[PDB]
């Protein structure tokens, strides 16, 4: 089982040798514990102010980022396209459930269709009248969903948990304490 | 099979790249589904509360309602209650002092809802008059939040059953948040040697605050943006 | 992104002390875990119901003990929290000692994840390369005009943040810690509020303590986690 | 009378909630109440009473198509069969507060033209 | 299939419900061997070996003032102003670094020198405002305000911690070596 | 739940003003019987008869307000500062803001007329 | 009390030879009735310092 009990001989800390380590294993609760020192010619050697890797570094890139050639900067300036805040109030719902949307128009064209946009956005319509002439189709298609049922919550990321049991938990089975991914 | 023998990390031969390839990507485009959605969601909660809600707004994946103060106890209880929201944890309540709208300040709630892994956003506004409705009856929670509100912008929260100065000294005046409270108060203090205790005194510093914000650039830094409304959520046009 | 690449010995020195952590929470726990004192002082001190840790706005392990399992890591991914491998332990009596028992555990998931970076990490870029948000690297500010420029103005003057708002939120280690920035499209916020956990936990002292003793009192405190430059900021 | 939540016996994995004895039947009274409550003080045409109607009534149907308690917490999908009551009762009570609130209507309170104007 | 108020995601995982918990008598253990670990204090007893193989182990203090903790290029303590190679400043006057101090600890004056060099004429650095936060020591283009690792100059009174520019250059000729010890460490990573 | 505190008044805006008047009439009255309590607390050098006058002129301050709900705020406030003095949240030094006369004198010169305003630059 | 019952033991315990298995079977008696005693103190808890359901009605 991986993280399991690793010897204490892979552990970079000092411990123990000689006749005082066969000591130390007869007498140790768990002889595989280590003592907490770091080994002195291992650990933090070189020196942060005497390593090799200072005289070699660069700035780090990554392409296309960093091309000479091809990239302009506008192409790949995200601040820029940022996307706006979209604000809906009542008027522009009413205009949806009359005269449908971009994607699924119900208007008519020429001088009727833009009169009809005028009209709604002047107060013609209102929210409640727009809601009661609302057919069955619109109602459940463009409210509800399709099924006539509310929409739920959204989520961006949806998570399903799996509870891991058995000797992969982290506690064994007493403990008021499981285990979920 | 012993430390002494450990093997040397510090040799082993380590990963090299040559080039490092990322491609170039919107951040805003992940979210593009997940807008339709909340978009699709809070075309429902208008149509159900037609009485209350005033308009919302969608950005990436945040939802806020604006309501009038007199809709927030039903607006929130449909919220916390209603089957297909739960909005179930109030998660933080606070203000926004605008000083050009003719009432100030807009109080901000988030809920969140551990069922449906959802947030929501509710707006108000308010004055230094009007008062908001407290939500303490339905989220015990608000209880903190509405109290530093009051202290840090002096909304009041009708209803609240122990509205006092959270953070701010006792007997301090002034409503520290107001974009026309200085930076610096208007009182400090020290030890008084003839009074024997600590006296307020009229502010006096050694250095004097600098603004260095009187070099904000002469040039309009981000422009328009891009909509991202879904077409579902837009008006058609005639022809 | 950060101000400064890793240096040269890092990662090395980290796995080394990671082969070892494990030892050092393992002898905690033998103090801790199982004496009968420590339960006595934690075992059904400082309740708190599931529908009532909801309401009070409790998150993290104030919430997880209670049966609930959200983990904001796990529920709105961020960062490399995708890339990696863990789990979320969950209470259920919702006590000092489940609360004890998800910290001690949490270790663990922590010291899994910092060895999944040791294995994983790649090469690149530490910081976002467009010049306009984060500065140039000096060699570049002392030999190019447009880096130049891009260093005094970003030291000077800042880059403009486009108008809106967000209330963004992580699984800090005290719980759901989250900002709510207003931006105007200046270089200077126009509002910022910090939630920070200590401050609900700190609200709901006054429900989880009535009934108990001053000791447990203290012991409630202690579970709370609290800082105070989180509660008053 | 219903049973709503059980605050004592066997815990089921959220504290504060404990096994239910016999919950099937307290949903399908809670749902018989929420849809009568609807019936008689909501009108046909709102969106809120059409919504509200047919998740009970969908709900209502897998409670009484299935006996078993995980078989029917895995087609609802919303938490535990105890839960699932809660949701149930707290339904039924929104929908006799929105008897008296009523939503359907025109919102009374317009806001000025001022109120939403950010810096955009 | 088709959910109503809820998803597959919010459905209870697979065994979210929890065994009963057992009674006393579906016990493995005999009442005679609970009593001994009741009466002996088992779990104190490993608890108190588990302390005193501690008292066994090497310890982790070190003897400051004789010994010193681990120090880093990086470290931020207290600030130096630096010269070029032939003993000109390197300050220019440019005031990036009072312009991005968070804490407005620098206060900077400037004009023509008489040889016609843009210099400083007062640069003082009030030490009980700085935050030691490294920003001016970035910003400056000509590594002119550097930070020493030098941690150790507490004083007795405050005055002695508004330092002007002859302090501030004092400190500076006084640390170059040591802070060419921490350039030539770091530059490459700046 | 949390639980309100001792001397915990609700939020309650008046609708009309009598009914807040009845309101600011007991709070004047609490203040009174509170002061004894004050001087105690307080370690004041000064005597019961001068808390109850600071008081009453505290209330004077605002006997001309018309607009209901300033009036309504102004009585919130007395309130929560009456809460804070009789809970002994206050301590000594903010309770002695409220007075500023009772210290003895500051200076031989305080301006009065303009020309000695003129002398200090405080014209 | 205690303390008086314990220390009503000493001219036993320096008695306990002269006494042989006579004294030794008066202090049992007297060690049983105080024992009574301690038994009511135990039963009776002396130094020993919201469960409903939620029921709506439908
Ligand atoms: C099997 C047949 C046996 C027949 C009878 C045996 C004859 C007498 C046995 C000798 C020891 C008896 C004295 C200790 C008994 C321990 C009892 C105990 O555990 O106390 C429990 C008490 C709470 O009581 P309780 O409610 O019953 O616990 C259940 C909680 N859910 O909570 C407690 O008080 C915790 C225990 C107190 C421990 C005190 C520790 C302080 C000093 C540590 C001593 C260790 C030795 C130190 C020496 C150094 C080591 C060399
Ligand atoms: S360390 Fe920070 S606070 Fe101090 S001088 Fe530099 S920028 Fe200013
Ligand atoms: S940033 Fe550097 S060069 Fe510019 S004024 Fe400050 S110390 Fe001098």
């Amino acid at each position: 089982l991986p993280g399991g009990p690793v010897p204490v001989f892979k552990k970079y800390t000092v411990g123990s040798k000689g006749i005082w380590e066969k000591l130390r294993v007869l007498l140790a609760i768990a002889p595989n514990r280590s003592t907490g020192n770091p080994i002195v010619p291992l650990y933090r050697v070189p020196t942060p102010g005497s390593r090799p890797e200072a005289n070699v570094y660069q700035d780090p890139s990554s392409y296309p980022t960093n091309d000479i050639a091809e990239n302009p900067y506008w192409k790949r300036d995200h601040r820029r396209a940022y996307p706006q805040t979209a604000f809906f109030d009542q008027k522009t719902v009413t205009g949806l459930l009359e005269l449908g949307s971009e994607a699924t128009p119900r208007i008519a064209d020429g001088e009727a269709g833009t009169k009809a946009l005028a009209n709604i956005a002047n107060g013609g319509v209102s929210f409640t009248q727009a809601l009661g002439k609302s057919s069955k189709d619109v109602i459940y298609g463009e409210v509800l969903t399709v099924n006539g049922l509310p929409p739920v919550a959204p989520t961006l990321a949806p998570k399903q948990w799996k509870i891991i049991e058995g000797e992969a938990a982290i506690y064994p089975k007493g403990y008021p304490c499981r285990t979920f991914h | 099979p012993s430390w002494e023998n450990i093997k040397d990390i510090r040799l082993d031969p380590k990963v090299h790249v040559d080039e490092v390839y990322e491609p170039i990507v919107n951040p805003a485009d992940r979210y593009l589904q997940h807008v339709s959605d909340l978009h699709q969601y809070a075309k429902y909660i208008m149509a159900a509360l037609p009485k209350y809600i005033q308009g919302f707004s969608v950005w990436k994946d945040e939802l806020t309602l604006h309501v009038a103060p007199s809709a927030v106890i039903p607006v929130t209880t449909f919220l916390r209650d209603n089957t297909s929201t739960q909005y179930k944890s109030i998660i933080d309540i606070t203000a926004v002092d605008y000083p050009s709208r003719e009432n100030r300040f807009e109080v901000v709630y988030n809920f969140l809802s551990v069922r449906h892994n959802s947030r929501i956003r509710l707006k108000t506004y308010a004055t230094e008059v009007t008062p908001v409705p407290s939500i303490t009856c339905l989220y015990e929670g608000a209880n903190w939040f509405e109290r530093e509100a009051y202290d840090m912008y002096g909304v009041f929260f009708e209803g609240h059953p122990d509205l006092r100065r959270i953070m701010t000294d006792y007997g301090f005046e002034g409503h520290p948040l107001r974009k026309d409270f200085p930076l610096t108060g208007y009182t400090e203090v020290r030890w008084d040697e003839e009074k024997r205790r600590v006296v307020y005194e009229p502010l006096e510093l050694t250095q004097a605050f600098r603004n260095f914000s009187a070099g904000s650039t002469a040039w309009e830094p981000v422009g328009p943006g891009r909509d991202d409304r879904p077409d579902s959520f837009k008006l058609p046009t005639p022809k | 992104g950060v101000s400064q690449d890793l240096p040269a010995g890092l990662l090395d020195d980290i796995y080394m002390w990671a082969t070892q952590f494990g030892d050092r929470l393992d002898e905690i726990e033998e103090l801790l875990t199982d004496n009968r004192i420590w339960k006595l002082r934690t075992v059904n001190i400082g309740t708190v119901t599931a529908q009532d840790a909801l309401n009070l706005g409790l998150s993290g392990p104030m919430l997880r003990g209670s049966g609930i399992p959200f983990d904001i890591r796990k529920n709105a991914p961020y960062d490399a929290y995708d890339k990696v491998d863990f789990d979320v332990p969950v209470g259920m009596n919702g006590d000092c000692y489940d609360r004890y028992l998800i910290r001690m555990a949490e270790f663990r998931q922590s010291l899994r994840i910092i060895e999944q970076c040791c294995n994983d990490m790649p090469a690149g870029a530490v910081k976002v390369e467009d010049f306009k948000i984060n500065s140039p690297p000096r060699n570049l500010m002392k030999e190019d005009m447009e880096a130049l420029i891009h260093h005094f103005l970003l030291y000077t003057k800042g880059y403009s943040v486009p108008p809106g708002e967000t209330y963004t939120a992580i699984e800090a280690p005290k719980g759901e810690m989250g900002v709510y920035v207003v931006s105007d499209g200046s270089e200077r916020p126009y509002k910022c509020k910090i939630r920070a956990p200590g401050f609900a936990h700190l609200g709901a002292f006054d429900h989880i303590a009535r009934g108990h003793f001053l000791p447990d009192a203290v012991a409630i405190i202690g579970t709370m986690d609290l800082v105070f430059g989180e509660v008053d900021r | 009378s219903v049973l709503v939540q059980m605050r004592e016996g066997t815990p089921i994995g959220l504290t504060g909630i404990y096994q239910h004895p016999n919950p099937r039947p307290a949903l399908i009274a809670l749902y018989e109440a929420t849809l009568k409550e609807l019936q008689d003080k909501h009108p046909k045409d709102s969106v809120y009473r059409q919504s509200i109607e047919n998740l009970t009534a969908h709900r209502k149907q897998i409670v009484e198509d299935n006996e078993v308690s995980e078989v029917i917490e895995n087609k609802i999908g919303a938490g535990l069969i105890e839960e699932v009551v809660i949701q149930a009762h707290e339904e039924l009570e929104l929908a006799k507060k929105m008897s008296e609130w009523k939503p359907w209507e025109e919102l009374e309170e317009k806001p000025l033209e001022d109120q939403w104007v950010y810096f955009n | 299939n088709i959910y109503a108020g809820g998803s597959a995601a919010a459905a209870p995982p697979a065994g979210f419900r929890i065994h009963r918990p057992a009674t006393w008598e579906e016990s493995e253990e005999g009442a005679l061997s609970k009593a001994t670990k009741y009466f002996l204090l088992a779990e104190m007893f490993r608890g108190l070996y588990v302390v005193l193989e501690q008292f066994f182990r090497a310890p982790y203090t070190i003897y400051y003032p004789f010994e010193k903790g681990p120090v880093s290029p990086r470290f931020r303590g207290e600030h130096a102003l630096r010269r070029y190679p032939s003993g000109e400043e390197r300050c220019i006057a440019c005031k990036l670094c009072e312009a991005i101090c968070p804490a407005l600890a620098i206060t900077i004056d400037a004009e023509e020198r008489i040889d016609g060099s843009r210099r400083t004429t007062k640069y003082d650095i009030d030490m009980t405002k700085c935050i030691y936060c490294g920003y001016c020591q970035e910003s400056c283009p000509v590594d002119a305000i550097v930070e020493t690792p030098n941690v150790e100059y507490a004083t007795e009174t405050r005055e002695e911690l508004l330092y002007n520019k002859e302090k501030l250059l004092a400190n500076g000729d006084k640390w170059e070596l040591e802070l060419q010890y921490a350039l030539d460490a770091d530059a490459p990573y700046r | 739940a949390i639980i309100a505190t001792a001397f915990a008044e609700t939020v309650k805006f008046s609708g009309s003003k009598q009914e807040l008047q009845k309101r600011t009439l007991a709070l004047y009255r609490q203040f009174l019987r509170g002061a004894p309590t004050f001087a105690d607390l307080y370690e004041v050098q000064f005597s019961i008869p001068t808390i109850r006058t600071k008081i009453r002129q505290e209330f004077e301050r605002h006997r001309f307000v018309d607009d209901l709900s300033i009036q309504n705020v102004l009585y919130a406030k007395g309130h929560m500062e009456y809460q804070e003095c009789i809970n002994f949240w206050k301590q000594q030094a903010q309770f002695l803001k409220y007075f500023p006369e009772e210290d003895d004198i500051q200076g031989r010169h305080q301006p009065s007329n303009f020309v000695d305003k003129f002398l200090k630059n405080r014209a | 009390p205690f303390d008086l019952e314990i220390s009503t033991l000493l001219p036993y315990v320096m008695s306990i030879y002269l006494v042989s298995n006579y004294g030794f079977t008066i202090v049992l008696l007297f060690l049983l009735i105080l024992i009574i005693g301690f038994v009511y103190e135990i039963n009776t808890n002396a130094l020993k310092i919201n469960t409903d359901s939620l029921i709506y009605k439908l």
